[PDB]
């Protein structure tokens, strides 16, 4: 069975001695000593510690030195990490380290000869211990108050962001709220200790998202002083002090100090096996007639739309145990063996015995390829009775019987002593019959439940001695909010009441004209004969409460306002029209600056980003959300009716947009709104580069790469106006064409190539080996390196392009003897932050325009539909001038003052008007704090968070403390909502911050936080909240399928679920959410477990699930993840 | 402690069990015996492999690689309290182990023995040395006897046989009539040169006046390397010693042509081919 | 800057955004040392400055330098 | 068989062969970095740059033309 280590071909000497190359092989299977590595989990993968490469390399150094690690105080420099390594659950991975002992260089390769890491390392000769000094401001008389972050508090906030660090790596013991001071635990492992140091850096306040290392500038370890710096706690364990100084960008800990440890963003890779189940919770009648009749669209004979599960369900919770033996006759043709193994597998508490029986062995053949996967017991059977037992199913195209043909039917069930449990009549003559055949009844107990006191509880705890009172029926005539339905599911499978036949009857008339609920008479028995476990009643229909799957469509809206942003970095199949935050509100303040787009143009960055070639880390400006970040040019009309053309820091690709005083210009009577929509970026970019920054003077020489391009054409035009020697390069024959035509002043000496390095030669000829005065480079690696060489003496390098910069490539520092000057040029850096320098750039455009210098570029114009395509097109350098997106056929001839009528298919994303205030009870709670954060991001300026004691944790202090520094208005309240006087106090508290637009009930302890609070808030909210947008409540599937030991948690929840359905009927917002296990910070972890046959939803999933739910019609919806 | 075991030793421990029970004896019956173990082993490659990385590689690999263990650890597990020995004589070895044991049994010492031969080809450098001495066949084959003989073609094997006194054998493949070894003196033509004039002597010492009748030989298994120089030297001195007799005396052949020169295992690998056919 | 190797490298880091590196000293230049090309995202501009290059080439640029002295 | 390309090579000190005896020179190669570097017996820096196999060896580079007679 087990196969063992066979020394391999490549295992014995194969060249000669080299005290300077090492291969390290790493096994991660639980046996290996290097199993500790599995605790460096990140986003779900086990990635080799960036820190590890340093360790490897360091080891390697001392090897070559004949020394051991503890004797080789090491120094690193300019280390770069390039890719990281993804350790597989099993097998080995190899990493080689090579060492250039004179260059002091080094470099780490993987098995595939890939570049993993590189820099300089060497023995530190004069190890100065004064470097790792841990001294303070002064004497802080500040303990027993203070507020620090607990080891738990830390890796909690991290695992939130994406860092699934495991136990062996959780070495941050304690930490200053700001992440500037703390204590790291010694592990007798540098891989860990070092990576913890990184932790601390990553742990800035307000810093979000997923960040790995990428560059260090100067690591410096001295195990000699590291021993001395270390200490022993009372725990007996070991640790030392760690300090972060983000003004100096150094982290220090024990005997190791990092200097300049830049890190950077990575993409979270959704693992589509954790896609949560989204169900709606409509009431469903047992008497559904005229069903369907909406489907525009065999498909006709086969009716699998929702009302199949509608009864399968009813039938399923009508037995004590979540185990159901199902069978089906006439199976090969009317194929039910394909559906219900999916309808039951949907729920998280299933135990399925399916049986597929056909008269012949023949029809059970297309099934061997199916019944195999479905796990269905097959056989032989013909409708003549003899049977070789919970439900039986059949398609003709006291358990349960589902049937489907295509009055006479209803008397063929009266003979077999069946009661029509369910009836689904289709518009086209397809009817569904469920049937339950009843075994004589027992002592039918009856207890109503409307009294607030909960007196019936010592009443029901008494009905548990009764040996076998088969019919035990709970009911409530008073409260239209009785929470029985939920109560039931909890008891219906709690040991004592297992076979209790726990039934229920409820009165939820939703309109005032809708009475009809009298017992002891006629209908008390109509519902007792059907025996259905759950019997509810709304305005005249007798049905139970069923869970149907969700309609799935990412809710769209009819908007005058939308912008477009890649739903996933790197792939343009998820480019969509996103509801713009002007669609939620527009304060007089931001309002005069509003402006409607006719054309929006792509620029290179819009591309490279939607790609993933350029990180969002290289984009100037400080960013709330690094998401919505695409589009910077547009043309249209401001609220003046006037006719403008301009730039925008981001979100430019849109219907509508907010101008920037200092970067909007009036578009000339003689320019189509199209041509206009190409000018800004390009010439702005050109002038900032040639004139302002390079100081290009007349009769100087300039090499402008890719004049074929947009920025190129502009660059050329401008350099011609001060009449200089032009040298442009170009990819395509036809691009030589265009340019030659357009700029006539161009010789053939002007043109070189761009696919190539050839242009250096070409430029050195007609330059007489003299070179050019300014180069406007926007080109690759070897090509930039070659452009640097076309530099004449005293000349200037204008660096636009960002690829080489972004990768910290090297520049040959001796180009600087030519008295050359080298210019890094990002117009982004100006632009928004609209300084003096920029105003200068703008007035070169203003002037240039009025002197003909600046002119519209050729446009390739895509309709507002084919937007995707517009990208792929600009992707391929197969264009000449700007690629432009038309959003509004422009207004024609005779002077048209217009008023636009735009209807757009815009996807819904919840956004907060910045004048409204939002209230979250249980607001400092693990999950509350996150809804708080998430609310802010979607734009909330005013938060009222509720807690009993106020702020007690460090991690609570931190969030709130920050949100106030970010300028969010946050009021921590000690007010409780289960008292109308308290509720009014709260809703009033919020109203001071501004009109209340959001109320989220998260408080939980039982039926005072949840039921009584929900109730009050409903009232107060009605009375005096005319601007309320959202009204949300957090349930739990405890009320759903049921939990043993929380029948009290259950009642309280189902209750809120009624008051929501109220508000819905009444045209108000309302929404209860039945959550499965809630993960990262719920009451659970405080993430691999299995509570209630499910899985802890990662809060991140929750929050985006909330997005979806918040913009839905239905009152109650469920969201949980499946176990197995 | 197993992943740091030389695979020879791994599959030796198995074959020599597979071998003892091959002869109808339950191994345990030998536990505590004055029974012994002789191993013909020339190449312990696995040994060096797990002896380089002086932080990686563990200290008890040597209880699982050090040549002495090819026998010492076979003696260990089977509880053979008699002589435990490894011999190295290049290609000869395993046969000379089988000689050495026979002699030990013959004269009291033991009641039975484990004769083993082992050769596993792990490091290519080894072959590379051989090729540079020309003894490896580029053709990659053992042209036993044929003229197209370049050189030989190295092959691996673990093989083992159980010797015993007849008054104790539940099964007998054959009986050993004689055996002995000498050593090509000092040849003028170099050390690698097979001295057929000496091999001739060795073959006489064991027949005519001092042993069996050269006429009874039905088959002789040759070393049969396939050397352009070896082959002739051997087969010559063979007849030059075994043939004053009628009929087609010895039908001759080599297993090394069927499978490759198993080097120090060669001897016993061959014996097996013989015994196999006899049956 | 008019300073050694690690020291120049370190002076490059004291650069604020949009800032300018005035390079007088010639040792590091002369040996074609390397410059970390990502300092250029700070919208920094890097200046090789040899007054020699002007001086006898008594150009316009130099006349400007002279009149700052005057 | 290995049409090579160098880049940015620097020579640092040169080596003074003595009339007799031997001098040693080591060359080390970073196969992913494409880097390289030459040390002497004393572990001194002799030479450094980038080397690699030239994949698309274009013979039109070694044209000895130009049209000035």
């Amino acid at each position: 069975s087990q196969a063992w280590d066979v020394p391999s071909a490549a295992d014995f000497p194969s060249g000669s001695s080299c005290s300077s190359v090492a291969v390290y092989k790493f096994d991660v299977s639980p046996e290996s000593p290097d199993h500790y590595l599995v605790d460096h989990c990140i986003d779900g993968r086990v990635l080799f510690p960036g820190t590890g490469y340093l360790w490897l390399t360091w080891k390697t150094l001392a090897r070559a030195l004949s020394q051991n690690l503890e004797e080789t105080p090491v120094v690193f420099e300019d280390v770069t990490l390039h890719q990281a390594t993804i350790l597989p659950k099993t097998g080995t991975v190899s990493l080689e380290v090579r060492l250039l002992e004179a260059s002091h260089a080094f470099e780490v390769s993987d098995s595939n000869g890939s570049l993993i890491a590189s820099g300089k390392v060497y023995q530190w000769e004069s190890p100065d211990p004064k470097l790792f000094d841990t001294r303070a401001a002064v004497d802080p008389a500040d303990s027993t108050a203070e507020f620090r972050l607990s080891q738990g508090d830390v890796y909690k906030d991290l695992r939130l962001r994406g860092y699934d660090y495991g136990p062996f790596f959780q070495l941050v013991l304690e930490s200053d709220l700001e992440g500037n001071r703390g204590r790291l635990q010694w592990n007798d492992s540098w891989v860990s200790f070092l990576d913890a140091m990184l932790h601390m850096s990553i742990l800035a306040p307000g810093q979000l998202g997923l960040y790995l290392p990428t560059r260090f500038t100067s690591i410096r370890i001295d195990p000699v002083t590291h021993r001395q710096k270390l200490y022993t706690l009372q725990d007996t364990t070991q640790a030392a002090d760690v300090v972060v100084d983000r003004n100096l960008n150094t982290v220090v800990a024990g005997g190791a100090l990092f200097l300049g440890a830049h890190s950077s963003v990575a993409p979270r890779r959704p693992q589509e096996h954790l896609k949560p189940i989204l169900e709606k919770f409509c009431f469903t009648p047992h008497v559904e007639s005229g069903c369907l009749a909406g489907n525009t669209a065999l498909l006709s004979g086969l009716l699998d739309a929702p009302a199949l599960k509608a009864c399968v369900d009813t039938a399923l919770e009508n037995m004590a145990s979540p185990k159901m033996k199902v069978v089906e006759v006439l199976a090969g043709d009317g194929q039910l063996y394909s559906r219900i193994p999916a309808l039951l597998n949907t729920q998280p508490v299933m135990d399925l015995d399916y049986t597929a029986t056909d008269r012949n062995p023949q029809a059970l053949e297309a099934a061997q390829a199916k019944l195999e996967q479905l796990h269905v017991t097959q056989g032989q059977w013909d409708p003549a009775n003899p049977a070789p037992a919970d439900l039986l199913v059949c398609n003709c195209a006291g358990g349960f019987l589902l049937l489907h043909t295509l009055d006479q039917w209803e008397s063929l069930f009266a003979g077999a002593s069946l009661h029509l449990v369910a009836l689904k009549r289709s518009f086209y003559g397809s009817v569904l019959f469920l049937c339950r055949q009843q075994t004589p009844q027992d002592s039918p107990v009856f207890l109503s439940v409307e009294d607030t006191s909960f007196r019936w509880v010592d009443s029901l705890k008494d009905i548990l001695a009764d040996a076998s009172s088969r019919p035990v029926w709970l009911m409530a005539v008073g409260c239209s909010t009785s929470g029985v339905v939920g109560m039931v599911n909890c008891l219906r499978k709690e040991p004592g009441g297992h076979r209790i036949r726990c039934v229920l009857v409820s009165n939820l008339s939703s309109t005032s004209p809708a009475p009809e609920m009298h017992p002891s008479s006629s209908e008390l028995q109509k519902v007792l004969q059907g025996d259905l476990v759950m019997n509810v009643y709304r305005d005249g229909a007798w049905g139970a409460f069923r869970h149907f799957p969700l309609e799935q469509d990412r809710p769209e809206k009819q908007t005058e306002h939308a912008f477009v942003n890649v739903l996933s970095r790197g792939d343009l199949s998820s480019i969509r029209w996103v509801c713009s935050p002007l669609h939620y509100a527009l304060p007089a303040s931001c309002q005069d600056r509003l402006c409607s787009v006719y054309y929006t143009s792509l620029n290179f960055r819009d591309v490279m980003l939607a790609t993933g070639k350029l990180s969002p880390d290289s984009i100037p400006g400080k960013w709330l959300t690094r998401d919505c970040m695409l589009g910077m040019e547009f043309s249209g009309r401001d609220a003046s009716g006037r006719r403008v053309m301009g730039m925008v820091p981001a979100e430019g690709l849109a219907t509508s947009v907010l101008l920037l005083q200092h970067a909007t210009w009036e578009v000339p009577s003689t320019w189509t709104l199209e041509e206009a929509a190409s000018v800004p970026i390009v010439y702005t970019t050109a002038y900032y580069s040639l004139v302002v920054r390079g100081r290009m003077q007349p009769g100087e020489s300039v090499l402008i790469h890719s004049g074929s391009g947009g920025v190129g054409q502009a660059a050329i035009a401008i350099a011609l106006s001060r009449g200089c020697r032009v040298f442009t390069t170009v990819g395509s024959a036809e691009k030589r064409a265009y340019l030659q035509a357009r700029f006539p002043q161009l010789d053939e000496t002007c043109f070189a190539n761009s696919r190539d390095t050839s242009f250096e030669q070409h430029v050195l000829r007609h330059t007489a080996g003299k070179g050019v005065d300014l180069v406007l480079n926007s080109l690759a690696e070897e090509k930039l390196q070659a452009s640097v060489r076309c530099l004449a003496q005293h000349g200037r390098f204008l660096e636009i392009g960002k690829f080489d910069l972004s990768n910290n490539h090297a520049l040959g520092m001796a180009v600087f003897l030519k008295n050359v000057t080298f210019h890094g040029i990002l117009l982004d850096s100006l632009f928004e932050e609209g300084g003096a320098t920029w105003q200068e750039v703008s007035e070169l455009l203003k002037a240039g325009i009025q002197e003909g210098v600046v002119q519209p570029l050729k446009c390739t114009v895509f309709p507002r539909t084919k937007v995707e395509a517009a990208f792929r097109y600009m992707a391929q350098g197969k264009h000449i001038g700007k690629v432009v997106i038309q959003v509004r056929e422009e207004e024609q001839g005779p002077a048209p003052r217009g008023l636009p009528p735009i209807a757009l298919t815009g996807l819904s994303k919840t956004f907060c008007p910045p004048h409204k205030s939002y209230v979250i009870t249980g607001g400092l709670g693990g999950f509350g704090l996150q809804l708080a954060q998430w609310l802010r991001l979607r734009g909330a300026q005013k938060l009222v968070l509720t807690s009993r004691s106020g702020i007690r944790t460090g991690y609570q202090a931190r969030q709130v403390r920050e949100w106030r520094r970010q300028g969010v208005q946050v009021l921590v309240s000690t007010s409780n909502a289960s008292s109308l006087d308290g509720a009014r106090s709260l809703i009033t508290e919020a109203t001071q911050l501004g009109p209340v637009g959001g109320v989220f009930n998260l408080a939980m302890v039982v039926s005072k936080p949840k039921y009584s609070g929900t109730a009050n808030l409903d009232r107060v909210t009605r009375e005096a909240c005319p601007e309320l947008d959202y009204f949300v409540i957090f349930s739990s599937v405890s009320c759903g399928r049921g939990n043993a030991g929380q029948a009290n948690y259950g009642f309280a929840n189902s209750a809120m679920e009624r008051i929501c359905e109220k508000r819905r009927h009444d045209g108000l917002p309302g929404l209860a959410v039945q959550w499965g296990a809630i993960g990262d910070v719920g009451v659970v972890l405080e993430n691999d477990t299995v509570i209630g046959g499910t899985l802890p939803q990662r809060i991140a999933s929750c929050l985006e699930v909330l997005d979806l739910f918040l913009s839905q019609p239905h009152p109650v919806l469920s969201s949980f993840v499946l176990a197995e | 402690q197993a992943n740091t075991m030389d695979p020879q030793l791994r599959m030796l421990l198995e074959v020599t069990y597979e071998a003892i029970v091959d002869g109808g004896i339950n191994p345990a019956s030998l536990r505590g015996t004055s029974t012994g173990v002789w191993v013909g082993v020339s190449s312990s490659d696995a040994s060096e492999a797990l002896s380089r990385d002086p932080e990686t590689l563990v200290g008890y690999s040597m209880i699982g690689c050090q040549r002495a263990m090819m026998a010492n650890r076979l003696s260990f597990f089977f509880d053979f309290k008699g002589p435990s020995i490894t011999i190295d004589t290049a290609c000869s070895s395993s046969l000379l182990a089988l000689q050495s044991a026979y002699q030990a049994i013959r004269g009291g010492e033991c009641s039975a023995a484990v004769v083993g031969g082992l050769n596993v080809l792990l490091k290519p450098n080894s072959s590379l040395q051989f090729m540079k001495l020309g003894m490896l066949s580029q053709d990659g084959t053992c042209r036993s006897f044929d003229a197209e003989g370049t050189g030989y073609c190295r092959a691996e094997a673990v093989v083992a046989v159980l010797l015993t006194k007849k008054s104790l054998a539940r099964r007998v493949y054959a009986t050993i009539l004689n055996a002995g070894t000498n050593t090509d003196g000092s040849k003028e033509q170099g050390v690698t040169f097979p001295s057929g004039d000496v091999q001739e002597q060795l073959i006489r010492s064991l027949y005519a006046p001092a042993g069996p009748d050269p006429e009874s030989l039905e088959y002789i298994e040759a070393h049969g390397t396939g050397t352009k120089v070896g082959d002739p030297q051997e087969l010559n001195g063979i007849v030059n010693a075994l043939c004053a007799t009628r009929r087609e005396p010895l039908l001759i052949g080599s297993t090394k042509s069927n499978m490759g020169h198993p080097e120090p295992a060669s001897g016993v690998a061959a014996l097996i081919k013989v015994l196999l056919s006899l049956e």
